[PDB]
C-alpha cells in the first residue's frame, strides 16, 4: 500500500551491472530490449520497489486485474520499462512468521 | 551453494540439425516399405510426403 | 555450463556477455536448447574454479 517511488535523474545509468547484483529469473522487459539500453538513451528513469506474494508475480503487467493490480499498484495501459523480481527467502523469513 | 536461486550453475546442451539438400546420412527409427509405381498413392521420400 | 542469468542469452539475434565474446548462436538456427540445473554435481564449499 505505502511502496517507496525513488526519482533517478541527471547521471549515468549503466544496465548491464543489474544481473550480477541480484538473483532473478527473468529481467522481464515490456517496450525495450535490455541489451541495446546503452546505445539510445531515454530522458528520465524511475525506480521502485516492493515486496508481494508469488501468487500475484504475474500481476505485475499492464492490463490486469485481481488484488494487487485492483487496489495496491496498478501498471498503467501503455507501460514500458523492465521489472526486476527475485525470492528473498534468505534474507526476510522468520521461523515465527514474517508479519 | 549458499547463492541466490538466479546464480546457480545450468548444464546448457545444444542441439543442432542440418536441413539441406543432403542425403539422410543420420536420422531416426522408422520402417521403409517396398516400392510400387504407377498408381494414385501416397508416398515418403526421406520425411517428405505427397 | 554457465550461470542461470543466461538462460536467456542463448537465442539467435541476442548479443550480452556470453553471447558477445563466448558462444554466438547464427540467425538461421535450426535446433533445440536443453539446459537443466546442476547444483548438486558443479558446487563446492570452497569455490568451483
Amino acid at each position: 500500500y505505502a511502496w517507496n517511488r525513488k526519482r533517478i535523474s541527471n547521471c549515468v545509468a549503466d544496465y548491464s551491472v543489474i544481473y550480477n547484483f541480484a538473483p532473478f529469473f527473468a529481467f522481464k522487459c515490456y517496450g525495450v530490449s535490455p541489451t541495446k539500453l546503452n546505445d539510445l538513451c531515454f530522458t528520465n528513469v524511475y525506480a521502485d520497489s516492493f515486496v508481494i506474494r508469488g501468487n500475484e508475480v504475474s500481476q505485475i503487467a499492464p492490463g490486469q486485474t485481481g488484488n494487487i493490480a485492483d487496489y495496491n499498484y496498478k501498471l498503467p495501459d501503455d507501460f514500458t520499462g523492465c521489472v526486476i523480481a527475485w525470492n528473498s527467502n534468505k534474507l526476510d523469513s522468520k521461523p515465527s512468521g514474517n508479519y | 551453494p549458499t547463492y541466490g536461486v538466479g546464480h546457480q550453475p545450468y548444464r546448457v546442451v545444444v542441439l543442432s540439425f542440418e536441413l539441406l539438400h543432403a542425403p539422410a546420412t543420420v536420422c531416426g527409427p522408422k520402417k521403409s516399405t517396398n516400392l510400387v509405381k504407377n498408381k494414385c498413392v501416397n508416398f515418403n521420400f526421406n520425411g517428405l510426403t505427397g
